[PDB]
């Protein structure tokens, strides 16, 4: 089982004997030592590498990326950012000018992230470089570098890779996968690999029976159904956020604070749902906006409201040989809001994740769709709080009066992220916040101007 | 070259990815890889230890117990012992019990978990009150220093403010984690490691192997950050490596995985500070009374000097006529806490900063004004002293703060926030100014020494070597600048060489911000010896006085004639004059008694101030720093650029300590925050949206290297202004005292909001 790919402008063919080996491992075993291991967990971006294909170019974490995934793609590492002749990237030079490096260990990751941003001409440096942790500089000099480099023309040698291409199961079509997974139910389906790769790197597990879904085009589609949007399980979080910009600015707002840019490029919506995490941020959003899930088993196809898929803690409504195929979101959801709470804003896991969605019959509450993450063992709606809210007036005092009922809906946990007290308080705090934001009051601290 | 904003010594090498770190260095095909087998109990005796499944595990070459160690089993920087491998008992969850040597890093980590260890558990001493209740402590009692009589002062104070608050610890999170490599080289070993103190590595490895010091050679080129976390925590790896290298006959490499790293190694000492501060009717301080309860962990490490510095900085920035500290260094069944940028300094200063803020609010005066009224007097019959009796005669704080407040627009903004606050009810803004007075030097006097070794080659080019280690602070760049300045040459001609115990022996740890300070001097000494030799030669050859020979801009000038530096050196070579010299410096004037808390521990103090502005969500506690303004005294800066960078970074790290970074242990002493997904250092957008840093540029009173000031640690304390601003935002929410605790997480902020609001 041999794969080929463009490594820093030069073609390379590789026999894959261990399907689970990360790209970071391979690069360093090759001597391409410029890619650093910072944590091997996704959070620090010290291993950021730049991949390219038909879809464009993006910066990803090398440590989460397993080899069979870069098959057919063009890969660019730090030691490939500078020109063949030796000339530095506008990004690299600017970083030397503006003192963007101190100890230098995170510099390779940043350069790669900035170069990819430079290639795609993207200037939202806060969200882009959130994935790259630095402990020395205080970030200020790196911003000066990024802005100074932005005025320069793109590296043409980096763009020359776009000419390219134009043991472990890798399906071509959705039907092909449905065939194989039906025969191999006990299999480890790897999509983005941003959860699965932590079982090998951290949990030191071994995965037999492996299949990579990130090579199925038809599974990674956003299509328009005459009732909403058919979003396949293969659609990446970044792409989902990209699409949501228009129809659902609330979801796009939330997905901005979903992981980092490097994780969002490869991590998928089907995997986020199929991980079945209580602190997952995909489900509560979609459950609040009334989205349905579609499961597939060969030629069989089940459909349901997303909240019903989640039965219990680490327990889902999944048959043997059944996989997550897609989700359907309605065309509009104007009353939707998304509240993610965590110690830090960027690149964090939610303590509480409030998702409120009310519709109004002019002053009075028609429908209550209020869903929470990190409040239970499963992402679920606030049944008693919702029921008590229907028929009431949409004003602070009424919502304030129903707040005790949330303490019947959930009995939250205490851990390193938050105490149960605070989690409970936050869920109640988000309800008052929803009424205030809808009444034109200033509520978001991130929106404040210096 | 000194004073030019020149770039870091490996700036291009960093940016290209060509800069080598330990795990990057190429080594022999047969290099073994090491991993520790860690304890799962907080306090137990080891009844049984079955390492059979560990040996059977694939790729494993050797497995080691404490019993398998030849000679010493100690890695403590203390006089007291701290085992590398556990000896019959365990003292915290994450203590190395055994050592695995496998053919791959992965294979060793896999094998490390395969052990079968049976424990006889004892009651653990996890919390401060427990340690205090069970008398679990170090030094056999609390260290107490008194200046004047607090008890009598506070009894007749016009305004009194008592209180107590927690200040959490801090994980260093240097991007390059702990790492070492041993190479057995004919009867002796060569160690490469990511360490701030290669001399102690040598000292430890030597005892570990039972070799004389001249048989252990440590080389260290660069760290991927250190922050104090690599001042002693490196010992364990280098010992394990040399021990395994000795036993297996082949090279051994060890690097902690990020999750091992946080579980094993120490952190910043988390303190509890109880305070009693008092002032008179005019607002001058009458007395301040402090008790420090410091968490040390299972082992001594560097707790003794850390808590000494917390006490030394308990005055903060202010003159207090009567002051007492009661410093309990408490032993707990947790990680052996260690050095961290500031070295207890921030902890003690914050105690003073919270108390003075409390007092300010308690009597209802603008904290800025009360702080201003109470600074040490400016230079120019008697100079004020610290509580430890050291004269403060370089205090610029009064003027500095006045400058900063003009440029930061302090009085206008503070009024603008007041109005904005009364427009909102969900959001609140806060602003605060925090001063920094930080003493420079090791409190352990004899460690205030550094050495250098300089070679001039016949082609004119120079090879520079000093005792200090590069962890990102631009130390090598500063020394190159100093060297090229003293010799009168272009800094291009000076090449820095990796830190080597065989080149410069008996070095101290690169700590106390004294790195550039003492090595600057040491380099200057070596260069002046060399410049002197060349000047003397030219003067003889040209017939005149040595002092009349000018060395400038790569040109030498004597008797109206002028040569290039290379021309003179080559000629001096031909003349048979040594082009090699050692340099050495010891900090003068330092003498103090630790036990009585009297004397002059510091050569000078470093000053600075920061004005921070923040927003808080009153519903959830969410918050961010909107604007920061810093005016820091770097003295006559060696490098303006490098220094601004240090301030920029140390601020963000100081603020991060008091905001989003939080260590959490479970009910069993298991560290729950042991990954970057649970420990949250400031991310890209966490930076001040308006970040203004300006150097207070005035030469140092004391004779330091080109009258610069140590800029490494002092700015870390500027992060206090962020915690003070966060408190100011909470105080804007109601009549009550907020009582904000450190760190000020969204949860901790919301608690302080609702206290001022008075909501149960
Ligand atoms: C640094 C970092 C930050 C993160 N931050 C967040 C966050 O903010 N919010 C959040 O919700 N999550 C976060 N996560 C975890 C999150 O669950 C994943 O990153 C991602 O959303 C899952 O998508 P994936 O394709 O990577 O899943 P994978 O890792 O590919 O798979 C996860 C699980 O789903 C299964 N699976 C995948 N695809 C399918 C399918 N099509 N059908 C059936 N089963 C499938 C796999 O077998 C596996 O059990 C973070 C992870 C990292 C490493
Ligand atoms: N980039 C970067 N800058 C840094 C550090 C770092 O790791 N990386 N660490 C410090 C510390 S922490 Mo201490 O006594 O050990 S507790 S000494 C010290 C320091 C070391 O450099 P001198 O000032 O001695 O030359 O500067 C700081 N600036
Ligand atoms: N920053 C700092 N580090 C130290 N390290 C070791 C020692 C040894 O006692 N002292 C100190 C000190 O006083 N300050
Ligand atoms: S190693 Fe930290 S993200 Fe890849
Ligand atoms: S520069 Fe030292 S970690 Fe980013
Ligand atoms: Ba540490």
């Amino acid at each position: 089982m041999e794969i080929a790919f463009l490594l820093n402008g030069e073609t390379r063919r590789v026999r894959i004997e261990d399907p689970t080996q990360s790209l970071l491992e391979w690069l360093r075993a090759e001597g391409l030592t410029g890619t650093k291991e910072g944590c091997n967990e996704g959070d620090c971006g010290a291993c950021t590498v730049m991949i390219r294909d038909a879809a464009g170019s993006r910066a990803v974490n090398a440590c989460l990326m397993m080899l069979p995934q870069i098959a057919g793609k063009a890969l660019r590492t730090i030691e490939g950012i500078a020109a063949p002749d030796g000339r530095l990237h506008p990004v690299q030079q600017a970083m030397i000018d503006h003192h963007g490096s101190q100890c230098g260990f995170c510099t390779p990751g940043f350069i790669v992230s900035m170069a990819a941003a430079h290639d795609r001409d993207r200037k939202d440096y806060d969200d882009l470089l959130a994935g790259n942790l630095c402990r020395c500089t205080g970030y200020a000099p790196i911003l000066r570098a990024a802005e100074a480099a932005a005025g320069e023309p793109p590296a043409d040698w980096l763009q020359a890779d776009a000419a390219f291409t134009l043991p472990a199961f890798l399906p071509e079509t959705s039907d092909a996968l449905a065939d194989w997974y039906l025969a191999h139910p006990e299999a480890t389906l790897i999509a983005g690999g941003t959860d699965v790769s932590l079982w090998v790197t951290k949990a030191l597990r071994d995965l037999p029976e492996v299949a990579f879904l990130s090579h199925c085009k038809d599974l990674a589609q956003i299509r328009e159904t005459p009732d909403g949007y058919g979003i396949g399980a293969g659609v990446t979080i970044a792409a989902l956020r990209a699409f949501a910009e228009g129809p659902h600015p609330a979801l796009a707002g939330l997905l901005r604070r979903f992981a980092s840019e490097q994780v969002r490029q490869v991590a998928t919506i089907g995997g986020n749902i199929a991980n079945g995490s209580p602190i997952g941020d995909g489900p509560p959003a979609l459950i609040a906006m009334g989205a349905s899930l579609t499961l597939r088993r060969g030629q069989e196809r089940r459909r349901m409201p997303l909240e019903d898929f989640f039965l219990e803690y680490r327990k889902q409504d999944r048959r043997p040989g059944e996989f997550v195929e897609s989700v359907t979101l309605p065309k509009s959801a104007p009353g939707l809001r998304c509240y993610k709470l965590s110690k830090r804003f960027d690149q964090d896991i939610s303590a509480v994740c409030g998702c409120l969605n009310l519709t109004l019959k002019g002053s009075k509450i028609e429908t209550a769709r209020i869903a929470f993450g990190g409040m239970a063992g499963v992402p679920k709606r606030a049944a008693a709080f919702e029921a008590a809210l229907i028929g009431q007036d949409f004003r602070e005092d009424t919502i304030a009066a129903a707040l005790p009922l949330l303490a019947q809906d959930f009995t939250p946990l205490s851990d390193m992220r938050a105490s149960a007290a605070y989690r409970m308080n936050a869920a109640q705090a988000m309800a008052l916040r929803y009424v205030r934001e809808l009444s034109g009051e200033a509520v978001a601290v991130l929106e404040v101007m210096p | 070259s000194v004073g030019k904003p020149l770039p870091h010594d490996s700036a291009r090498a960093h940016v290209t990815g060509q800069a080598r770190y330990l795990d990057d260095l190429p080594c022999p095909a047969n290099t073994l890889h090491l991993a520790f087998g860690l304890s799962t109990e907080a306090s137990a005796a080891i009844t049984g230890l079955d390492l059979e499944p560990v040996r059977e595990s694939p790729g494993v070459i050797a497995v080691f117990t404490a019993a398998d160690l030849p000679h010493d089993n100690d890695a403590s920087p203390a006089p007291s012992p701290e085992p590398v491998l556990a000896t019959g008992e365990v003292h915290f969850v994450g203590q190395p019990i055994f050592l695995v040597a496998a053919t791959s890093h992965r294979a060793a980590r896999i094998a490390a978990r395969k052990a079968r260890i049976t424990y006889a558990p004892r009651p653990a001493i996890l919390t401060l009150d427990q340690a205090l209740a069970a008398d679990s402590r170090f030094e056999g009692g609390p260290v107490i220093w008194a200046r004047g009589d607090v008890e009598t002062a506070l009894a007749g104070a016009a305004h009194l403010a008592e209180g107590c608050f927690e200040i959490g610890g801090q994980e260093h999170f240097y991007l390059e984690g702990q790492a070492a490599l041993a190479l057995p080289a004919e009867g002796g070993v060569v160690i490469h490691c990511s360490s701030q103190h290669p001399s102690e590595i040598q000292h430890k490895v030597a005892h570990a192997l039972g070799l004389a010091f001249h048989d252990v050679r440590v080389e260290m080129r660069r760290m991927g950050g250190g922050f104090g976390g690599k001042e002693s925590q490196g010992n364990h790896l280098a010992i394990a490596c040399a021990v395994a290298a000795r036993a297996t006959g082949r090279p051994c490499k060890m690097r902690y995985d990020r999750d091992d790293d946080m579980v094993i190694t120490g952190k910043r000492h988390d303190f509890r500070i109880r305070y009693r501060i008092g002032a008179d009717a005019s607002g001058k301080l009458l007395g301040a009374d402090f008790v420090h309860l410091a968490r040390c962990g299972w082992s001594a490490d560097l707790s003794l000097p850390v808590c000494d510095r917390a006490m030394l900085h308990a005055d903060g920035s202010y003159f207090v006529p009567a002051l007492r500290i009661e410093s309990h260094r408490l032993r707990t069944n947790t990680q052996s806490n260690t050095a961290f940028r500031g070295f207890g300094g921030p902890q003690g200063a914050l105690g003073m900063e919270r108390a003075i803020e409390h007092l300010a609010r308690g009597m209802g005066r603008d904290p800025a004004e009360l702080r201003a009224l109470n600074f040490y007097d400016p230079p120019e019959k008697k100079t004020q002293t610290t509580h430890y009796g050291q004269e403060v005669a370089d205090c610029v704080l009064g003027e500095l703060v006045t400058r900063l407040q003009k440029s930061a627009n302090f009085t206008t903004r503070r009024a603008e926030i007041a109005a904005w606050n009364s427009t909102n009810r969900t959001l609140a803004r806060g602003i605060a100014l925090s001063p920094v007075k930080f003493g420079i030097s090791f409190t352990l006097t004899h460690l205030n020494q550094a050495g250098a070794l300089v070679q001039i080659y016949t082609d004119g080019s120079v090879a520079l070597n000093h005792g200090g280690t590069e962890m990102g602070q631009g130390l090598h760049a500063k020394m190159v600048q100093v060297a090229a300045a003293v010799l009168g040459i272009d800094p291009v001609q000076v090449r820095i060489t990796a830190t080597d115990t065989s080149k410069v022996p008996n070095t101290s740890a690169t700590a106390a911000s004294s790195g550039a300070d003492m090595n600057g001097m040491a380099v200057k000494d070596a260069c002046e010896t060399l410049r002197g030799r060349l000047a003397g030669f030219v003067a003889a050859r040209e017939g005149c006085a040595a002092r009349d020979v000018i060395f400038d801009a790569g040109q030498v000038q004597a008797s109206g004639k002028s040569w290039r530096f290379a021309e003179i050196v080559a000629a001096a070579y031909m003349a048979r004059i040594s082009l090699s010299a050692t340099g050495f410096y010891a900090t003068p004037k330092l003498s103090w008694d630790r036990l009585r808390g009297q004397g002059r521990p510091f050569l000078y103090f470093a000053y600075g101030a920061a004005i921070t502005e923040v927003v808080i969500d009153r519903l959830t506690g969410e918050n961010r720093i909107l604007r920061t303004d810093i005016l820091h005294d770097a003295g006559a800066s060696l490098n303006p650029a490098l220094d601004i960078g240090q301030i920029e970074g140390a601020y963000v790290q100081g603020a991060g300590w008091l905001t989003t970074e939080e260590l959490v242990w479970d009910h069993c002493g298991r560290l729950m925050t042991h990954a970057p997904s649970t420990y949250k250092i400031p991310a890209f957008s966490d930076r001040p949206r308006i970040f203004n840093v300006a150097l207070w540029d005035q030469p140092n009173r004391e004779e330091t290297i080109f009258r610069s000031k140590a800029v490494g640690e002092p700015p870390f304390l500027l992060g206090i202004s962020a915690f003070l601003a966060l408190h100011d935002a909470c105080a804007a929410c109601g009549p009550h005292w907020p009582d904000l605790q450190a760190p000020a997480t969204p949860e901790a902020v919301l608690a302080a909001v609702r206290r001022a609001e008075g909501r149960a």
